[PDB]
RNA sequence: GUACACACCGCCCGUCACACCAUGGGAGUGGGUUGCAAAAGAAGUAGGUAGCUUAACCUUCGGGAGGGCGCUUACCACUUUG
RNA sequence: AAUUGAAGAGUUUGAUCAUGGCUCAGAUUGAACGCUGGCGGCAGGCCUAACACAUGCAAGUCGAACGGUAACAGGAAGAAGCUUGCUUCUUUGCUGACGAGUGGCGGACGGGUGAGUAAUGUCUGGGAAACUGCCUGAUGGAGGGGGAUAACUACUGGAAACGGUAGCUAAUACCGCAUAACGUCGCAAGACCAAAGAGGGCUCUUGCCAUCGGAUGUGCCCAGAUGGGAUUAGCUAGUAGGUGGGGUAACGGCUCACCUAGGCGACGAUCCCUAGCUGGUCUGAGAGGAUGACCAGCCACACUGGAACUGAGACACGGUCCAGACUCCUACGGGAGGCAGCAGUGGGGAAUAUUGCACAAUGGGCGCAAGCCUGAUGCAGCCAUGCCGCGUGUAUGAAGAAGCCCUUCGGGUUGUAAAGUACUUUCAGCGGGGAGGAAGGGAGUAAAGUUAAUACCUUUGCUCAUUGACGUUACCCGCAGAAGAAGCACCGGCUAACUCCGUGCCAGCAGCCGCGGUAAUACGGAGGGUGCAAGCGUUAAUCGGAAUUACUGGGCGUAAAGCGCACGCAGGCGGUUUGUUAAGUCAGAUGUGAAAUCCCCGGGCUCAACCUGGGAACUGCAUCUGAUACUGGCAAGCUUGA
């Protein structure tokens, strides 16, 4: 990068990608369990893991590293999933 | 976001201003919403230098539009 | 009211989709003569009712695949 | 940008007057008018229609001392304006500063009228004019910067004046040497012997 | 009647020969572009997890959760072959 | 008021009329070249190599987020040569500030280019399933904690670029917890989600979080329109549709699994070639034709190919990663770079400018502000590249002078032309005056508002200094003197303008027809003339003339042209009456049709070019409301066509 801004720009993105990335792998794995209980069949296990994720797709929505609609879409996909394995 | 400030057209030395409302990333120039009135600042005595519709300006700021130092000045010497 | 298109259906074949043509009268630009032109348009057929020769009135909606953004509103004229 | 030739070929050329010179003396003694100038003068060919076109359009301009560019301009003009464009353009023809000078006798000649504009004697309604092609408004007040009036040339131009029909369009008061524009001239008002049609065919051929 | 008009001692056709010019074919030859069938797999992103490692949370204080790195798979640019 | 609009000619023949091609007169240009060249105003200026690029500059800013203190500029304190009261020398972020660093915001704008793209583009008109920093309206919140980390310090690896290890530290950096509803999920009950402080003197200002609005921007969908080629006719398996899952801000084959076999195409699919699109521009009487430089809107691209990350926004010109070709540095291990920003260089080319000045104005980023940054922009330089204006004198002047050219030697012509005489001084030159573009901002000053407060802050008047790159400004005035200022093409016909001499089918000219072989208005020179004029010619290029692709507006017995004949699908077209419909059509209204441009009426630069106010126009599209003759649809007929 020639310009200063720029240099330090790419420090800072970097250093986002890393943050951006814990996160966004932690709120998969959350997510990723409720699908398993799903596939499982376990309404109870289901239900336990949703309520897992609820507060985590929330949050991240609020810090903004997803969109509140995709996390809206989340708990609807599941909410609707786990209901007909009842 | 949205301004209004001068958009400055006339010939080379002798400059006439149009008042526009224009968002501020667009170009002096460029891309604008609505023409309000116009500035002339070499205009000739007996010759209106300045016209602005006051109503169409205060239409605009109520929907959160900024004004440019030199259209707030016009607007104070116009009225 | 809502905008809508008549027209006579010239395929049923997919499923809960129907093929409509569309018939326009226009003027030719430069020699004057009014020509007849058509549009075809993929159509929704939710209780997939229509049938090849049908008349139908269709009106355009959401995206409903690559090709659908029409559905069915009426059977006008069975064939 | 002006023609600075001998005067009385052009109007040999034209084989009539174009009042190139003050008029102290005839054109006869100072000239051959009839004859055309050079070698081939005395000869005189037929002429074209073509021909006849161009020299009625080379008298205009060789009368109001008008080159071609600003010539055609003024003919773009009059067919623009409303009415008759040859009637217009003569109108135009006549509006000009340097006509005007020499209508109201300030000036001897067109040239002389010209020299005059161009060297800041003129004033239009108190304001100093040096452009020969401004268009004088009616109502309009012409007059000689008061620098200007005790030139010797301007009284003579007066006195040939006298000699010379006075427009009707132009009020002029001598001494005081202020002239007003009253009225754009008619084309009765204009000579007869123009023919604007020629002009007006040529520029549309 | 005529395709003649310094007017039938008119006009005018084609092969052949010579020169020159544009162009078709031509064993093929060399480029450009491109189809198809495959090969390939940098970086990135996503999925998975031999191993390694870990500030914030939890903890019975051992750990756990979660994360990272590494590895692996998918997709794909270069490139390669017919 | 927005109009006013339309020319032909030459050339086939012995001659004619017709047909028909070719050629010319016009207008225009981002032009180039040749000859020539005074000034000014305004505008324009790599059309080729999207070729390669030396050098400088084109993006920062905020100390009122933070730890700080590298500077410097003080202060204080303490020591000092001891100005004996300053000076010197230290210490102290102590302060004005402020390097480097963290953090915020900007860097997605502004600027460039037209390579790609024949549609994931553009234009016009509709539409639904969205998001949207900064700005703005409303209603609330803003509690209480924690773990880090850069800078820094020590050490350490590299030639360099760039690092590594350990320790320490802050926040409006980061993460829990509490709070949780006009928010999200849910049929509901329920469940779940945030925040940040800072500054001025308890108060004020500003910032932070949530939700709902507005505004703006952006994504998406549909219809019509938008080059050429059929000696390209078939094309397509995520293909076309469905179901479900996933994905997106959002609808969607967007993706995937499964199911069905679709979908597109002679109303030209597919393939090939070419091309950024538009407002407009040039031409034209118009209808058309041609074009898309400058200016403005939209799109696309940023060494080439590819990829994501950060972010409200990018798959990012002066960001990141990878690969590649190039250039470069290297200690040979490894590094670095991207002018289609501005200026400039080399190269290519018929051809296209200065490595300028200033942020004074307008506008943009950041900032409470002051201000800082801004090759945007304003200006200046260069160039007759264009448009427009102006000058290069002007009256008098027969001697009709010389000299030239022609001549029947009488003369004629150059030519009032020149001299001579009398005047004028624009512009150029020299000198002296002198606007406007400046708004604001900064100090004070008073009042009001605010509040515990005549504080601070804000607002509004008031007062005082002050801000112009252009710039030796525009403009004005004075001075001296005709002084300092004319060329280019053409003269056989078309086509305005004629002779002499030289040359002798040569040398040469030439747009066409043609000219030149010894009396050439056609070559070359001269005299004279014609047309233009600071230009004039030539070449290239577009439209015109060309009614010569003919919609307006042509033809086909013999000039080019009726298929050898016929049947017939698609298509085009169709007798007469009534009713109905209202699609075409017609009328009105509404929305839209960016601004600029063009046109009309005005205004401003001494005029003009140029600039500018308002209107008209934008012939279109959509919708709504009407009319119903004609055409179409539908229904019932009729008999004349069949
Ligand atoms: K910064
Ligand atoms: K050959
Ligand atoms: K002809
Ligand atoms: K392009
Ligand atoms: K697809
Ligand atoms: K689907
Ligand atoms: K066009
Ligand atoms: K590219
Ligand atoms: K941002
Ligand atoms: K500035
Ligand atoms: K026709
Ligand atoms: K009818
Ligand atoms: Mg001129
Ligand atoms: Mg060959
Ligand atoms: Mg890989
Ligand atoms: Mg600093
Ligand atoms: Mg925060
Ligand atoms: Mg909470
Ligand atoms: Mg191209
Ligand atoms: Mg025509
Ligand atoms: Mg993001
Ligand atoms: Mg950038
Ligand atoms: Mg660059
Ligand atoms: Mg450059
Ligand atoms: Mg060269
Ligand atoms: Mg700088
Ligand atoms: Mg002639
Ligand atoms: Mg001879
Ligand atoms: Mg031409
Ligand atoms: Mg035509
Ligand atoms: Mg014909
Ligand atoms: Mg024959
Ligand atoms: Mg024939
Ligand atoms: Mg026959
Ligand atoms: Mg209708
Ligand atoms: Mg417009
Ligand atoms: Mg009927």
């Amino acid at each position: 990068a020639n310009i200063k801004s720029a240099k330090k720009r790419a420090i800072q993105s970097e250093k986002a990608r890393k943050h951006n990335a814990s996160r966004r792998s932690m709120m998969r794995t959350f997510i990723k369990k409720v699908y398993a209980a799903i596939e499982a069949g376990d309404k109870a296990a289901a239900q336990k893991a949703f309520n897992e994720m609820q507060p985590i797709v929330d949050r991240q929505a609020a810090k903004g590293l997803i969109h509140k609609n995709k996390a809206a879409r989340h708990k609807a996909n599941l909410t609707a999933q786990i209901n007909k394995l009842a | 976001m949205v301004t209004i400030r001068l958009a400055r057209h006339g010939a080379k030395k002798r400059p006439f201003y149009q008042v526009v409302v224009a968002d501020s990333r667009n170009a002096r120039n460029g891309r604008f919403i609505e023409r309000v009135g116009f500035f002339n600042p070499i205009a000739s005595e007996k010759e209106e230098g300045t016209r602005l519709d006051l109503d169409r300006i205060a239409h605009w700021v109520g929907q959160g539009a900024t004004i440019s130092d030199r259209v707030a000045a016009l607007i104070k010497e116009v009225n | 009211k809502i905008r809508t298109l008549q027209g006579r259906v010239v395929s049923d074949k997919m499923e809960k989709s129907i093929v409509v043509a569309i018939e326009r009268f226009v003027k030719h630009p430069i020699y004057g003569k009014f020509i007849k032109r058509t549009t075809k348009l993929h159509v929704h057929d939710e209780n997939n009712e229509c049938g090849i020769g049908d008349v139908v009135e269709i009106r355009e909606c959401r995206p409903l695949s690559k090709t659908k953004s029409w559905t069915l509103v009426r059977v006008v004229e069975k064939a | 940008a002006r023609y600075l030739g001998p005067k009385l070929k052009l109007s040999r050329r034209e084989g009539t007057d174009l009042f190139l010179k003050s008029g102290v003396r005839a054109i006869d003694t100072k000239c051959k008018i009839e004859q055309a100038p050079g070698q081939h003068g005395a000869r005189k060919p037929r002429l074209s229609d073509y021909g006849v076109q161009l020299r009625e359009k080379q008298k205009v301009r060789r009368i109001y001392g008008v080159l071609e560019r600003q010539f055609r301009n003024y003919y773009k003009e009059a067919a623009r304006l409303k009415g008759n464009t040859g009637e217009n353009l003569l109108a135009l023809l006549e509006g000009r500063l340097d006509n005007v000078v020499y209508r109201m006798g300030f000036g001897a000649t067109r040239a002389e009228a010209r020299q005059l504009v161009s060297h800041k004697a003129i004033m239009v309604n108190g304001r100093v004019v040096n452009i020969a092609s401004y268009q004088v408004s009616p109502n309009d007040v012409v007059s000689i910067r008061e620098k200007a009036k005790k030139q010797s040339r301007v009284k003579a131009a007066l006195e040939l004046a006298e000699q010379r029909e006075k427009p009707t369009w132009l009020e002029v008061d001598a001494g005081k040497m202020e002239g007003t524009f009253k009225r754009k001239p008619e084309r009765s008002d204009l000579s007869a012997d123009i023919n604007e049609h020629l002009i007006v065919e040529l520029y549309s051929k």
